[PDB]
DNA sequence: ATCGGATGTATATATCTGACACGTGCCTGGAGACTAGGGAGTAATCCCCTTGGCGGTTAAAACGCGGGGGACAGCGCGTACGTGCGTTTAAGCGGTGCTAGAGCTGTCTACGACCAATTGAGCGGCCTCGGCACCGGGATTCTCGAT
DNA sequence: ATCGAGAATCCCGGTGCCGAGGCCGCTCAATTGGTCGTAGACAGCTCTAGCACCGCTTAAACGCACGTACGCGCTGTCCCCCGCGTTTTAACCGCCAAGGGGATTACTCCCTAGTCTCCAGGCACGTGTCAGATATATACATCCGAT
């Protein structure tokens, strides 16, 4: 069992993502909000991925399930299949 | 002339189930017909895509169940799955 | 119209410097239809043969290729009995810069070595790939009676 | 330098270059021939068969198809043929 | 069940099972269609229709009326949470909008 | 006496550096652990192909970068240069992610 | 001596009035003429069913109402109550309409 | 039977009413031109698809169903006119 | 051995060797190209299917594909793509 | 066009007409499939592929490389008015983002 | 902190009209019985890749500190927008007339699905050599404290 | 307006490795030839509603005047991110070992498509009556200036 792994997304990683996004200066409360929204997005995608896997009577979540979930939500991904 | 099919009478029956006193106008009937058609198209398309992905050629009740799980939000999906399972169990015997 | 000037330039360039073992000209009054004759290449089993063919110019020239058809009968893997030719220059890779001289030279070079990758007649091509002697003999037998 | 008249000839219509466009493959042909092949053929270079579909699309909406330097040189050194062409 | 009455009555529903079966078969979804899929689909459609109609009837009764108009349907759909998410991109004709005013725009006390 | 850059001229350097590269910015193992935790919250005793985790990482990073671009525009709109949680909330609300 | 309301009360009164009704807020004839003009720009000699024009009007009005809501939120973000064209542009960009 | 600059028929009071429905209290004076441009763009985008749909069916009158299909294709489902 | 899986890699490389006769392509770029081709195929073939269903037809003809290309391609691309397809059909019948 | 040759060469295309025809017929799209539809669809697909490949090759040449990588694909797609519009929601794996710094943030 | 106008909204009553709800004729689509074959379920087997662990080394994260630039609050100005009134414009409604075009029906001819034999295009596997990654040294170029 | 020192980034040359491209073998799906049932192309007729016009209200749009309150610029305070140095933590890479489950193959049976016959459920059409919209007259909440 695992617990409290959202802190693995550290402050430097969020700063790097902001720099790539074109952000010059960051406040101090950004990190918790970013962690929350990332967690919500991950939950939404993984729910559909696990549903797709469960329908196929499988026990492994293949990359194609993730691709199908992302396409369903409107976030088509190129490179991993399809 | 030509005959046009619609879900008007079934919608009226369900309305008389839920609210025996209230009526319904024509525009509300048109809106409900459009809603039913849209949900039918969504669920059928999702079930067909699910069958195609798994290299199948038939649409059974489990494809419909998984499509309902994928489309409807949490509580709505749970209640819809319960109602569909109940109807299938009642019909099959 | 525009294609006509290209036709006169083609005819003039063919007349001033005729190519080797081939000669083409206007068979009819109109400039679209042409007749051509070709002499068998020296290093080939078609020795002494002379062959006739017809050239049909499309109404849209030079941006669409012309169609060439053998008048006589020939034993070649790339040519049927009715004169159809399987050449990529005429259909697959025609370009406006190409001239009738180039396509005629390519047709002449086809008789030097048949193309076995995409034969229009698979059976005689397989015969040729089986033994060269039998293909040479049957080609000679055909050409001493049809060409001459 | 100055190109000679022998190498200042359009390959398709065998005439003098009229608004000569130069393809990315460094093959030059007059504008009417290029337009005719674009609108009536496979949209490639007639000389070496290198398709320029994206290049043609990007240069046909800015009216930059025609090469200006070569056209000016031709029109200056050979003004006689343009009038009769 | 009895295998003697109409298919919808046998399934206990009011939506047509035969029409849903025909629409699934002729709709170009799959080469074959199962025997229990139309029952499930009809049950789901009937449940959703019943929910929306109940909410619209409540909204109409709150307005001292005995007929659901598109305004009542819009109120019922928007005031809910799951139904609003399900029909987020849908526009209801003659439905209007929910009344709300931002706190900043209100007059100062 | 030691040489120090003025505050702001190293941030633009990192902006130019990270917009020119193409690697992944979040570490692999913590992200994999987080994905596994969420998945086991959904369904127990699951297994993951490596390509699935990589696809999830790519999608998450792209989403975060786009959200940060929109947040930066929102912050500039209000006549500032820092990005604050209200900027993220407004961008998400306008995009329709929370309404 | 004459009585008049302070600037702001009538605006809120109109806000409360127009959020309670359901009718169309644009006159039918000018919108029909504009639709016909655009259609003529696309393909000449077209005829329009009345239901088509009504559906077009409903869709356009709903779109404009949503856009004005987003514009109001953008304006309120910048510590203002007026809505300005930059608010409309930001709302359109964040929504992804023009990117 | 051509028509010219009919977009001025979307008068300022109409835009004010639409903003009031949207929940706007105070409006700048330069909103109207921007709103007119946005409405023109939206109308052009929808009508182009509607005309394409009516052209495919070999017809000369645009029906409500073509408009509904175009709106659904753009991603804005409309209830109350069929479908 | 592994079962046969189909892809557009050979045709994509054949097309690439036309625009640039001296430029190679990485494996991941081919994986992205194949996905793009599949996505566009699905889009066009679904739009054409719905378009044929609207008018109560049973056949997907070249007219439906042309109208679908018109519908889902932005501006200039459509004006070009349609043309190409037309020429191909004109070169296939005759 | 004369018969007795592969279908993809009669139309002059490089994409397979036969495979496209099979996919259209067996994909549960319609009851019947016309004879000219696969040719049209294959021609459109080949045109789009050629366009993107040419733009990506130009982008790769601008980077002194002789091999197309996903970064070059992203650069080609996002620098074009129409391809960006068509591939709007599409995410290219390991493609990065275009360099863009807002004018306000630059030093004065 | 109220107090009095003054305005606008909400409430109760008569009435009358057209749209909703129900009944009837019927015909086209749904139900019932029967047949055949192909799709999917089930059992068995192979081996691929997913999990788990250990050791090192080192790039990356956490902690702390000086401080300078940016966020936020407060004031003043003046101009643009809200509110109200008189005037002019064209939307809305009713009524009539005409015909272009949508909609339905009958013939039938050419396009497309099905079936069987055949073989060549394309997929799986191997191998190698050049393009790209990396390292080390040097030249170029923004940056900032000091004039 | 600038000169110069410390620091980050770009060029160039040499070395190595691994995967991209080309070739070989083979199996299965695309090609070719023929047949046959049916869909939609076309011609013809009906009749619906889309278009055009005209007259009369009166409601919404327009223009103008006055005032006030809100947007914008400016100054000031302070405090919190930023840049840099040092130490701690665990990610990454390479290696080994086990076996769980994904993927393939064979056999069988039963579930669904196709067909024919039969009949009743829902659709179009017609009609009654009452739910709600409109007009008219009070009752009360609320806004604003002034004490
Ligand atoms: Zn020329
Ligand atoms: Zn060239």
């Amino acid at each position: 069992v695992l617990r409290d792994n959202i802190q693995g997304i550290t402050k430097p990683a969020i700063r790097r993502l902001a720099r790539r996004g074109g952000v010059k200066r960051i406040s101090g409360l950004i990190y918790e909000e970013t962690r929350g929204v990332l967690k919500v997005f991950l939950e939404n995608v993984i729910r559909d991925a696990v549903t797709y896997t469960e329908h196929a009577k499988r026990k492994t979540v293949t990359a194609m399930d993730v691709v199908y979930a992302l396409k369903r939500q409107g976030r088509t991904l190129y490179g991993f299949g399809g | 002339r030509s005959r046009k099919e619609s879900y008007s009478i079934y919608v009226y029956k369900v309305l008389k189930q839920v609210h025996p006193d209230t009526g319904i106008s024509s525009k509300a009937m048109g809106i409900m017909n459009s809603f039913v058609n849209d949900i039918f198209e969504r669920i059928a398309g999702e079930a067909s895509r699910l069958a195609h992905y798994n290299k199948r050629s038939t649409i059974t009740s489990r494809e419909i169940q998984t499509a309902v799980r994928l489309l409807l939000p949490g509580e709505l999906a749970k209640h819809a799955v319960s109602e569909g399972t109940k109807a299938v169990t009642k019909y099959t015997s | 119209h525009m294609a006509l000037k290209r036709i006169n330039k083609e005819l003039s360039d063919l007349a001033r410097d005729p190519p080797a073992q081939i000669s083409a000209g206007p068979v009819g009054d109109d400039m679209f239809h042409w007749q051509a004759t070709i002499m068998g290449p020296n290093d080939s089993p078609y020795q002494g043969g002379v062959f006739f063919l017809t050239i049909h110019f499309p109404t849209d020239y030079p941006f669409k290729p012309p169609k060439v058809a053998f008048t006589t009968r020939i034993y070649h893997p790339n040519i049927n009995s009715n004169g159809s030719i399987c050449l990529d220059i005429l259909r697959s890779q025609w370009s406006p810069a190409l001239t009738i001289s180039k396509v005629l030279l390519s047709i002449a070079s086809l008789l030097d070595d048949p193309n076995p990758d995409d034969p229009k007649v698979p059976e005689i091509a397989r015969i040729y790939k089986t033994d060269r002697d039998k293909y040479n003999r049957i080609s000679r037998e055909w050409t001493q009676k049809y060409a001459m | 330098a100055i190109p000679s008249l022998s190498e200042c000839q359009c390959g398709i219509c065998m005439e003098i270059l009229v608004e000569p466009v130069t393809l990315p493959c460094n093959h030059t042909l007059c504008k009417p021939c290029f337009q005719s092949t674009v609108e009536k053929a496979s949209l490639c270079c007639p000389f070496c068969r290198r398709r320029v579909s994206s290049w043609t699309r990007y240069h046909t909406r800015r009216n930059s198809l025609v090469n200006v330097e070569l056209w000016t040189i031709i029109q200056k050194h050979y003004p006689r043929e343009c009038k009769l062409r | 069940s009895a295998k003697a009455c109409t298919r919808s009555s046998r399934a206990g529903l009011q939506f047509p099972v035969g029409r849903v079966h025909r629409l699934l078969r002729k709709g170009n979804y799959s080469e074959r269609v199962g025997a229990g899929a139309p029952v499930y689909l009809a049950a789901v459609l009937e449940y959703l229709t019943a929910e929306i109609l109940e909410l619209a009837g409540n909204a109409a009764r709150d307005n001292k009326k005995t007929r659901i108009i598109p305004r009542h349907l819009q109120l019922a759909i928007r005031n809910d949470e799951e139904l609003n998410k399900l029909l987020g991109r849908v526009t209801i004709a003659q439905g209007g909008v929910l009344p709300n005013i931002q706190a900043v725009l209100l007059p100062k006390k | 006496k030691p040489h120090r850059y003025r505050p702001g001229t190293v941030a633009l350097r990192e902006i130019r550096r990270y917009q020119k590269s193409t690697e992944l910015l979040i570490r692999k193992l913590p992200f994999q652990r987080l994905v596994r935790e969420i998945a086991q919250d959904f369904k127990t005793d699951l297994r993951f192909q490596s390509s699935a985790v990589m696809a999830l990482q790519e999608a998450c990073e792209a989403y975060l970068v786009g959200l940060f671009e929109d947040t930066n525009l929102c912050a500039i709109h209000a006549k500032r240069v820092t990005i604050m949680p209200k900027d993220i909330q407004l961008a998400r609300r306008i995009r329709g992610e929370r309404a």
